[PDB]
RNA sequence: AGUGGUGGCCACUAUUAUUGGGCCUAAAGCGGCCGUAGCCGGGCCCGUAAGUCCCUGGCGAAAUCCCACGGCUCAACCGUGGG
RNA sequence: GUGGGGUAACGGCCCACCAAGCCGAAGAUCGGUACGGGCCGUGAGAGCGGGAGCCCGGAGAUGGACACUGAGACACGGGUCCA
């Protein structure tokens, strides 16, 4: 259970108990931590009101795209850089905002994998 | 605690716009999903079994709901939960007996009964303007209905405009716009069930709506809301208003 | 050190009337005093009263008619409305209507009868029986 | 320069956050509100000070009472102490603030 | 000189005086803290139903002279032992050695010993579910 | 919620001059209980809390009510037809006693004496608009009055039963 | 005796409502059988198609309200009238 | 067809004192002075209009409460209407 | 605060870094006490006291902890574990 429920301290530090338990819609879920392979494998996850999210964990493709405007499905080699956080770019995890190696050089990825299920990027 | 919806209302904590008594029983019918609001509508069975009589027991309301001799809009509803909403029009073809439903000064909905030249327009207020791929505008109007246009007459409507709405058949027949001096009909606020022309539209900005300025028949001045005023006639109402 | 010229006023007015004096002189004078001076007089509670331009801040001369029972500023200038001002009358007054109040209107100092008829609050400033 | 609908002519110079009422992604909605900058030494951040009366039945006297207000301060106009806010309603931005500045009527020297 | 604040804006003061003061009462601090609600012995009980242990009298206070009959009481709910009047004349006859009986506060001053005899607290109504008063009167029986 | 009680018991139950004048008219219009005497006591006084009310407001719904309490007084026969709002504070408790139905059908003379009359009552044989009521209490309008006879179903709206002749004959004595 | 004030029609239902007054000074109190035999002589009514809910005779009261029914055809109580007052008329064993 | 005992609450009480209490001798001014916050502050003019006041739109559910009428004998109770 | 994650959804709710902020004498923190309200009792009223009985909102299935299925649950007459 990941509770994303309130925190347990007031503003001024006051310590706050819980006068209910926790609800069924205000858990959380399991980060993708996506990661570069030669395929792509996705997760088709039921959600609240029966919707449907589509969630990405093995990447091997990525959308992208140029200043004019065109897109191209090209390979990801590997990740250079997340600013996000150190540890994901040596573990080959990509997120939002990330810098990837690809054949056609640096891409600056715009997309949310762990929510859209795509990789797109632009060339840099 | 709660856990999901409800399917049941106390008599007590019923809407106050309908003519129920209240400490008579215990329960209530709850108003399904439909046109109106809830503060808008009433339930067809209290309109049935009080307003007009017929049915002593809720039971045989049901019975004749389900023959659909009732004619709701021209439209036969045999659910005993429908909501009814203002200036609907409830037609019994047999009786050959017409209403409108109207706002009380109490605030409280009552029938004004119609001849049936007046019983296939009802006017609709546009809620919304938005539009659908393929440049389709779409209508929202206030009772919940939706109809489509497309892009080139779109300069023919705006928010709030009225609509003679030929619902037996979905046909439109006049559009009557929102300016000064065109005949208002009140349906909610303090000034409910008040008939004048508009005088002064009062802008208001941080999310505050329009206040418009209307003027009795006999020049009172009153303000009221612009949502709560409805067009009815450009000069003189084009319908039987109490 | 003074605080407030208008009860200091009317103490000394009530104060110089128990023993029963002519002319009474208020050293503090000021505007609102005056101001004060026109509603009472209008009802013939004083004689004639009068500004001397002393050079400093003014005196205020009265003659004493001996009408007056107790005249007093209520200090905390309650803000009263209109419909609910008989519930203040219990307050500072011996009867049904005996005496006056002074309220300060969006209009100026003037007599609380008055005030009833032209339907304006205000807050209370002083009262007189 | 766009459009927020309050009558306030917008800072000068415009600035790249996505946070900026005039020159970011956020909108204005809302209660409105004027008050006094009294801290604001965490970054684009402001704790703004509003002093009124509050009316008692039993003694009908007056309490005054404060309210503090943690308002988004975007750097187009860079808060300091001393200065007159006015301060509108937002989006959940964190964990305290939901408010951000959106003029400044008098600045400290003021 | 004048009681203060009289102030416009001094409400603040002006209702912290007050309830500072209010604890200067008596009867409100014995309410708000239910002090009575925690030395009680019969816990807020207007009745309990006891167990008798053995019959004392006690001679009244001067110059008032006699003897007043009564009886000890352990209290079956909690425990505690608390002396308990006996009313009526002769009544210490008809109440026995360990005997169920109802016992209820006597209504003197603040609820303190009534009248002439100190100390006590508290007199019986019925013996054995059976009340005292026809007892003493002689209309019923004991079990 | 729970109903409350209709009618005021007096501050202290052992007033010599309270307690005598009490008792003066129990003996006069000889009603069961101290109960109904201070039932009426209340029903005055909910009429004298109105109009000390309603004298002192100065509003529309003040004077609509105004008239529509002497309009209710003035039904009751309480009150002469041109009535004000100044003469109610006058009024006295007699002035509802002899509105009691009790007392109006012995003043009617239909009974040789209250206690009669009450009984005549309470046993289902008095008619006001050829309706039946058994409360002595219930208190007359000045529209009703001429209605105020002999049940048709009882005995004694045969002109000949035993008692009703010696009724009419201490009506004439 | 027995007189009418309310005599209304309701065709969606095609049946006839009776709102009487039974007069009764003196007498016990009428039974169903005798005013269900007394109305359908003088408002000319078939019999079976004839039915009464209440009778309420008021206290002190020699004028007692009555309410019947009156309907066409045989299977219009079968299908919307309830089933008592078919049983307390007899028209169902 | 109630009536008594007891326990809890309000009034009695201006024995909680805003309305509305005292502090020389009855409990009650700290030995004295200085001083921050707070509170309370001189007269006149100009501006502002936050408080303050009048008018007006939206809004505080139902239930309870006040009154007229009507229904159940009346009442309580229920509805219609005004607050 | 920067940049990210998960959420139906914004939000330190969560993560990596960046910085020292946040609250408190007008009462923080800690502890006692306690479901909030429409309302109810008393009182001439200012007011004091109470919140069980009818309606709305909040929360809980012996204490605790957890999933699945469902638009809607951590689910009184569905399920799993410790005592």
């Amino acid at each position: 259970a990941i509770w994303q429920g309130r925190s347990l301290k007031k503003p001024s530090g006051g310590r706050i108990v819980l006068a209910r338990k926790k609800r069924k819609r205000e858990l959380g879920r399991e980060p993708s931590n996506t990661r570069v392979a030669e395929q792509d494998k996705r997760k088709i996850i039921r959600t609240y009101g029966g919707n449907r999210k589509v969630r990405l964990t093995a990447a091997a493709y990525a959308n992208v795209f140029d200043k004019s405007g065109k897109g191209r499905k090209v390979r990801i080699i590997r990740v250079i850089e997340n600013p996000a956080n150190r540890q994901f770019a040596r573990r080959n995890i990509i997120t939002k905002g990330a810098i990837i190696e690809t054949e056609i050089g640096k891409a600056k990825v715009t997309s949310r994998p762990g929510q859209d299920g795509v990789v797109n990027a632009i060339l840099l | 605690a709660r856990k999901g919806p409800k399917r049941h209302l106390k008599r007590l904590a019923a809407p106050t716009s309908w003519y129920i008594e209240r400490k008579a029983y215990k329960w209530a019918v709850r108003p399904r999903p439909g046109p109106h609001n809830m503060r808008t509508s009433i339930p067809l069975l209290y309109i049935v079994r009080d307003y007009l009589g017929y049915a002593k027991t809720a039971r045989e309301a049901r019975k004749i709901l389900n023959e659909g001799k009732f004619l709701v809009d021209g439209r036969v509803r045999k659910d005993y939960k429908f909501p009814v909403g203002i200036m609907d029009v409830v037609s019994i073809p047999e009786t050959g007996e017409h209403y409108r439903v109207l706002p009380n000064r109490i605030g409280k909905l009552i029938l004004h009964p119609i001849s049936e030249d007046e019983a296939f327009i009802k006017p609709l207020r546009i809620r919304n303007k938005r539009m659908i791929k393929g440049a389709r505008v779409q209508l929202n109007f206030h009772d919940g209905t939706n109809h489509i246009v497309s892009i080139a007459e779109k300069d023919n409507y705006f928010t709030s405009y009225t609509v003679l709405m030929k619902v037996p058949e979905r046909e439109i027949l006049e559009v009557l716009p929102f300016e000064k001096g065109a005949y208002v009909f009140v349906t909610q606020g303090k000034n409910v069930a008040r008939k004048g022309r508009i005088v002064e539209i009062k802008r208001f900005p941080m999310g505050w709506p329009d206040v418009v300025t209307i003027e009795d028949e006999e020049g009172e001045l009153f303000d009221t809301l612009k949502e709560y005023a409805f067009v009815v006639g450009t000069d003189k109402p084009k319908i039987s208003l109490p | 050190t003074l605080l407030d010229p208008l009860a200091n006023a009317l103490s000394h007015i009530t104060n110089s009337e128990r023993v029963g004096k002519r002319e009474v002189y208020i050293k503090p004078a000021s505007k609102l005093i005056g101001e004060v001076l026109r509603v009472m007089q209008k009802y013939g509670y004083i004689g004639e009263f009068e500004f001397i331009d002393d050079g400093r801040a003014g005196v205020y001369r009265v003659q004493l008619l001996g009408r007056i029972n107790k005249a007093g500023a209520i200090k905390p200038r309650f803000p009263v409305k209109v419909s609910e001002f008989e519930k203040w009358e219990k307050r500072f007054l011996p009867a049904f209507e005996f005496g006056i109040l002074i309220v300060s209107t969006s209009q100026g100092v003037m007599s609380h009868k008055e005030a009833i008829e032209k339907g304006i609050g205000g807050r209370l400033i002083a009262y007189v029986y | 320069m766009r459009d927020i609908g309050l009558r306030v002519q917008p800072p000068a110079e415009k600035c790249d956050d996505p946070k900026c009422p005039w020159h970011g992604n956020l909108k204005i909605h809302g209660r409105v509100f004027e008050g006094i900058v009294v801290s604001d030494k965490p970054r684009k951040t402001v704790t703004v000070e509003r002093q009124y009366y509050f009316y008692l039945n039993k003694y009908e006297r007056y309490e005054l009472r404060r309210s503090k207000i943690h308002a988004h301060n975007p750097p187009c106009i860079n808060a300091k102490v001393g200065d007159k806010v006015l301060i509108a309603e937002t989006r959940p931005l964190s964990k305290t603030k939901h408010f951000v500045v959106v003029a400044v009527l008098e600045r400290a020297e003021e | 000189g004048k009681k203060a604040p009289n102030g416009e804006f001094a409400g603040r003061k002006l209702k912290l005086k007050r309830k500072k003061f209010r604890w200067s009462d008596i009867r409100y601090k014995r309410r708000v803290l239910r002090l009575k609600e925690k030395s009680d012995p019969l816990e807020g009980a207007p009745q309990a139903r006891g167990i008798v242990l053995e019959k004392i009298a006690v001679e009244a206070k001067q110059p008032n002279s006699g003897m007043r009959k009564a009886v000890r009481v352990q209290l079956i709910k909690n425990g505690k032992v608390v002396t308990a009047f006996c009313p009526g004349d002769g009544a210490i006859k008809f109440i026995d050695e360990h005997d169920e009986v109802i016992i209820e506060g006597i209504g003197g001053p603040k609820g303190g010993s009534m009248g002439d005899i100190p100390g006590i607290r508290y007199k019986v109504v019925k013996v054995n579910r059976v009340s005292l008063k026809e007892l003493v009167k002689g209309r019923k029986e004991k079990p | 919620k729970r109903q409350r009680k209709k009618y005021e018991t007096p501050p202290h139950p052992w007033i010599k001059e309270r307690l005598d004048r009490e008792r003066v008219l129990m003996d006069k219009y000889e009603l069961k209980n101290k109960k109904e005497l201070w039932k009426h006591e209340t029903q005055l006084k909910n009429f004298r809390r109105r109009a000390r009310r309603l004298l002192a407001a100065r509003g529309k719904q003040a004077e609509i009510e105004r008239e529509q309490l002497l309009a209710r007084l003035k039904r009751l026969g309480l009150l002469p037809e041109d009535a004000v709002l100044d003469d109610v504070l006058s009024l006295t408790i007699e002035d509802i006693l002899e509105r009691r139905l009790q007392t109006i059908v012995y003043k009617k003379g239909l009974a040789r004496t209250m206690r009669q009359a009450r009984q005549l009552i309470v046993h289902g044989h008095i008619e006001v608009n050829g309706q039946i009521i058994r409360s002595p209490s219930y208190l007359v309008l000045k529209e009703e009055e001429d209605t105020i006879t002999y049940a048709r179903t009882s005995p004694f709206a045969n002109p000949q039963h035993p008692e009703r002749m010696m009724i009419e004959k201490a009506k004439q004595g | 005796e027995i007189r009418i004030k309310e005599i209304k029609e309701n065709k969606l239902i095609g049946r006839k409502e009776i709102y009487f007054e039974i007069y009764h000074p003196g007498e016990p109190t009428p039974s169903r059988k005798d005013v269900k035999g007394k109305l359908v002589a003088m408002l000319d009514l078939n019999p079976e198609t004839t039915v009464i809910q209440y009778i309420r005779s008021y206290f002190g009261s020699y004028i007692s309200k009555g309410y019947a029914k009156a309907y066409d055809s045989k299977e219009r109580m079968l299908y919307i009238e309830p089933e008592y007052i078919l049983i307390r008329d007899g028209l169902i064993e």
